[PDB]
């Protein structure tokens, strides 16, 4: 039987998880709908999302949230992934000033067994892109370029992205702390 | 302090082989039938009173809004019961019940007594899809009427939609049933002397089923008052989320919690009923 | 307003063919077994307390004298129960029961449930003389224990002599049972929802069975509170002397009185039980 | 185990000085008024039904014969209540009450609450002969009505003759009052939490006052359920014949028996009420 | 269907001048004293069990979390009661009570009986700040103890912090009190026969005070069962937000809702208590 | 089914009844034991015996009592049949003075259906006997001699006695009032 | 306070008692009406009268009954004092045969404290009288003559009768057993 | 007594309200704390804020929310006044591109009496400012310039701003619909 139950609602995040931790015998998958908490700070959102998920499913649950922090906008989006994506799909390459062009991509996991919470945070930065390039990704992967690369997230393969993305190093750290 | 599927199955076999297991089925047992859930039942009839549906919901719980709807007009609560009898007992819910794996796994076992708290006819109709006979027991005229001996007695603890004077839907009718003086309550007082109960399809925040769980334990300890204290049978509650506080409370109410797999909720209850066989 | 033997027989057949007739047997059903009757039970043990037997009887009724005898010494009421278990459940009363025409006419009918108010074992032993199986139900541990399905359940409404903590013999224990909270009372609350009762072997001046007759009628009218008033089943009381006032009172308690022939009292009850067949 | 007059007087002073003594007066308190006693009340009205008076009495107790008389004709029990209101509340019984030493010794004490079980007006009229004000409390409309603060509240536990729908005279109405749901019963449930009771004018074979004595003790022990067991106040019962068994029974019902002198029964109760002062 | 301050004042004067008005004070009456509210009471003690405080709150309501905390360790619920007795009955809350306009307007009226559901001592201490005497009534030993006649009796309906065996804080203890068998419940059964009630400081979503409101109306209609239906006194509920559905429900529970001004909640209750004078 | 139930405890009175009213289809027979009321007056005893019998059996009942009234003893036995018979079986021929020697034999029936009572009284006198003569009778039949006869009650046959005795004319009157 | 309560209903028996045991501080007097038990044997009547009196008063009670046994009538009255007195006040001097003329007068007390009974029986015989002589007595005192006397009971004074009567020696024996 | 109760938590919005509708006898003022709903669309926020306020106070309530929509950012902030103000107080004059420089200021009232809701929406646009100028205002008033003016919101007096701002014309419309 599974012990920890990963909760997600985005189907593309689910495919990238099961590419890595799909062979783990003790990780189940749930798709319970929870009300998304809106705030700029990632540490605050992921810590409050785990309570809203545990109230929905009441099993030991793992949640996840992503963030993009642009240095030419002083944070912004941050952990407000929902209201910018509903209006500015990939137009952030244009509403940014063309001068500074530097941002940070952040991800966070949180696993709550009903008593305690534990937050894992990983961070990656290179720059932002002038034009949306690439197809395979989710929410801002066509317009993000890490350091030392000319190729975006969505222009890379699935094994190339997880060597660079924040969510690729979180899933490795999630294995060695819960067994899995 | 929580059973799995595999270590609750030999404990539910033993109560079933000696004929002492009674299912007590809630509203989550009727979830695969895609029925309305009160968020659009009386919120739809709120436009007759003159409200907006998001604003009628603001003024209280569903049992309280139904009490307001009953005291509004003469012969007004019967508008809701006739609307529930067309939505819950509809031909689309009949066809989902014939393909439902829980309603097939329930009906494949020779039960003597089934309690249910929901008003639809899908526990009796499940037994009749398997070719078995069921007797619906809601009112005094149903208990008095003739039956056979082998027939499973389906006890409608909160009433039937085709007998609208038996429905427990107003808050005052929930408060009236806490005295345990109704005919399904008098039958429950005698069944708790001899039987184990399997509760399926409830939440921990229901607060009506928590009172019944308290009050069954109190009547079971009042039963063995003058005699020495003997170890009674154990009741069961199958859940898809148990948590970390509520299983320890129900232990003092003679209830063991069975943790089922939450990935497919209808399949896991079907595997529980198929392991009783 | 009083039935004869011949016009109560088609009314008792109809309740028996559909399995809805329950005998409720009193102390006059155990009269052919030549048992002591309390005039020489505790009047014999009154010489231990130091009284004369005609003078101990002077100070109250038998249930009141038994309450005095229970508060006299620690472990003193168990002297009386062990003396009753040797006088009522004796081998001479076993041999009279095997020749008794009432106990043969009772056991020749396939009953589902028999209530009795007397402490001796001669209603179960009557069924076992006819080769049938009976289940004695007095305590909570008896209701919890396993049975078969076809077995007649003999409910000991005032206890059994081999379980002395179930005996209703002290006046305080009669007063405690008027709340109807004992396990035989909780079973009676559910059986009165569905069944007719045949009371045999009581007096009109019993005043404990008159309270039960009042309280069964009240629970039957409380049952059909919210629903419309439907005509319930009729209970029966077989007597050898009915009189001229008491049959009219019991009519408002849903009880029809059957006048039996007083020339041979045991033969007339035997002809009543043989006409149910 | 039985008090005399002189060793019950300092125990009844202490309960009266702190305002915690309540008289509970029976039918023997109304014995010097030379009232009819039911041997010639409904035996006189038995000639309307068509019986002989010695033969109507043969068919049961007085509460049972009154139940037959109530179900005979529509508006027939009100014939008896109007006949009782002219015999018990008559001008000859008014003049005996003004000379009665018990009714003067009762009214010379500043009571807060008097319970009585008899239907006549001679406990209130005794207080009004002494120039004091009394409030008769029988029905819900009497409890709701306005009073003063100093006024003694006379609680009519079985009703008043000028409000005939409050009379407890039919056997069914005695059985209905054993649930303790009437307005004088709800007042008694709160008064037994704080007070001592002085029972005057009952027999040991009354069997309605014995149930109240059992049921007051049970409600007093149910009161101190969760808290530790504290020693409660003592109730009293004044008798002219105590005997040798019944004082030991009432000890377990929190009742001490006071033996009064039987040579002049009305003078001895008058000396008991004059020693409370 | 909702009273204002000015048209409820002549209706509350009339009930107070004849001594038939009883305040029934809730937790919102203790809001100006700046006491903890359970969001930081057992969430602070949750670190002893080993939880995070936001995560212990996730597993149920406060009465359910207190039941878990009571079954965790032997002598563990007494840790919470001693912590509540230092936070609620603290010297800072004493000094706010002496300046509070509600507690001065309550104590300036000569009450006979005050009910309260909160465990702190600030209703008795309010009367003693005005130089008046109060009697705290929580347990059976308090009802039995001696008092004077003029003293206002403060009834602690859910217990006192200095008698921890009277506290109603566990969910099971809330469920046990719905039978109305506790000593404050037996006193309430007699007070509802005669009095009007003024409910101050409750929410419409409390669900314990809604049961009491249902159950007081049921006991008031059961009171006038045999007699003709007479118009009873009216109970009152002062609120700062009434809404549009809940005032119509409480009308069938004999409760009129008084809308107070929500701009200053403590001043508006003070103007209501000052208009009773 | 029988409607009226004759109650008796003396087996010889039962044989004389069933000799007359034995063929009646609507008369049953009971042998319930009742406490005998003692008084000299026959009307008072038989009227109180019917209540004590109806309390025992609670069916429409018929009772019976006999009396002997001696003119040389001013009544006496009267309806005190029990305490004289327990001590003076047939010695009343000797404790009587030999001068007057004149007595009356009386019998009485009473039938009570629960509402009303009806008393039937028949009376026969001739004299008392000097010596106990005859065998077949009950309680004083060997020492009683009617008028116009030299032969006692117990010296007569059963058909001869019922033509003379009080209890023979009561059973004829009991038939025509209850049907029987 | 009194401990034992003598019960009586005949006012002349009460005057003769209080002449003897009137100064006793621990004897009360009651006049409760009890149903008189009729039987010839005195031991049986007085033993059953004490239960009927204790049921009436429920205090430690003393009862009393008298008997006259005539040798020319084989007992008779015996303890049947009531039904002979209601019909044969003093005519027993005439319905007796004039030959034998010998009888016995008997009295009996019984005191019952609720547990036990104790019966005291005293007996006196001389003869019966030809004519009712004397005024002061009760029930048969004008027609009874003891041995060695020509003067009846009712012709004697109250102190003369208690030296001879059965009830005079019972009251002396009642004192020394109950203290009084 | 007041009938409608305006609810607010910003003290500067309260001062501008009471400057206009302060003399109204039937408008009360509450300061209940409600959880702010975050969304870009103003119609959606103000319609959901009135339910959250009616659950808090349960009196007929009036709520208010403001929005700034920048044409060089495709909406944005919109009705997300809280998360941009917590991080970008007045820096929006700099993170905007200097090219287009055109925005719209929007306000909205909603009054809910428990049955119905009614939404009033007023809109004003001129441009955005290069530099934060002015002191008296709230949340973006120093950097907003209407059409036909060179003077910002916060550079104007209180009577000058309410002739131009959206919230000045809403309070006039709120009067004539509720009486006030």
């Amino acid at each position: 039987a599974p012990t920890w139950f990963y909760n997600t609602t985005n189907s593309e995040k689910l495919r990238e998880l099961q590419h890595v931790l799909g062979g783990s015998a003790k990780l189940g998958y749930l798709t319970a709908k929870v009300t998304e908490i809106l705030d700029v700070d990632l540490e605050t959102v992921i810590r409050a999302k785990a309570i809203a998920a545990y109230r929905a499913v009441r099993v030991p649950v793992i949640v996840e949230h992503g963030a993009l922090c642009i240095d030419a906008l002083n944070g912004l989006p941050g952990a407000l992934v929902k209201p910018f994506w509903e209006s500015l799909d990939t137009r952030l390459c244009e509403v940014i000033p063309a001068g500074q062009r530097t941002a940070r991509a952040r991800g966070a996991l949180c696993y709550c067994d009903g008593r305690e919470r534990h937050v894992l945070i990983e961070e990656t930065e290179g720059e932002i892109a002038p034009s949306a390039r690439g197809t395979g990704g989710f929410h801002w992967d066509p317009i993000f370029i890490p350091k030392g690369q000319t190729r975006t997230f969505a222009e890379m393969s699935l094994d190339e992205k997880l060597s660079f993305s924040p969510l690729g190093r979180l899933h490795t750290r999630l294995r060695t702390e819960l067994g899995l | 302090t929580t059973l799995t599927l595999s270590e609750a199955a030999p404990l539910l076999k033993k109560e079933f082989r000696e004929g002492r297991l009674i299912p007590f089925l809630g509203a989550g047992f009727s979830k695969p039938l895609k029925l309305p859930d009160g968020s659009q039942l009386i919120a739809s009839l709120a436009k007759t009173l003159g409200f907006e549906p998001e604003l009628f919901d603001m003024h209280g719980r569903f049992e309280q809004l139904a009490e307001f709807f009953a005291i509004s007009a003469p012969n007004r609560l019967q508008r809701l019961v006739y609307e529930m009898s067309l939505s819950f007992d509809s031909a689309e819910a009949e066809a989902l019940r014939e393909k439902s794996p829980m309603h097939r796994a329930l009906a494949a076992l020779d039960w003597r007594t089934i309690y249910t708290t929901n008003y639809d006819k899908h526990v009796e109709g499940a037994l009749r899809d398997a070719g078995k006979q069921a007797a619906v027991l809601a009112s005094f005229a149903d208990f008095q009427g003739p039956r056979a001996r082998d027939v499973c007695e389906v006890i409608k603890f909160h009433g039937t939609l085709d007998q609208p004077d038996t429905i427990v839907l107003t808050e005052s009718s929930y408060f009236q049933r806490m005295a345990l003086d109704a005919p399904p309550d008098q039958r429950l007082r005698a069944d708790l002397l001899a039987n184990s109960f399997l509760f399926i399809g409830y939440s921990f925040s229901d607060t009506n089923i928590r009172y019944i769980w308290y009050r069954m334990n109190q009547l079971r300890e009042q039963s063995q008052l003058g005699v020495k204290h003997s170890q009674a049978r154990r009741c069961f509650f199958a859940t898809h989320g148990a948590g970390l506080v509520q299983p320890d409370i129900l232990q003092q109410w003679n209830i063991d919690v069975i943790q089922l797999d939450p990935t497919d909720k209808s399949a896991s209850v079907a595997r529980l009923l198929e392991s009783i066989a």
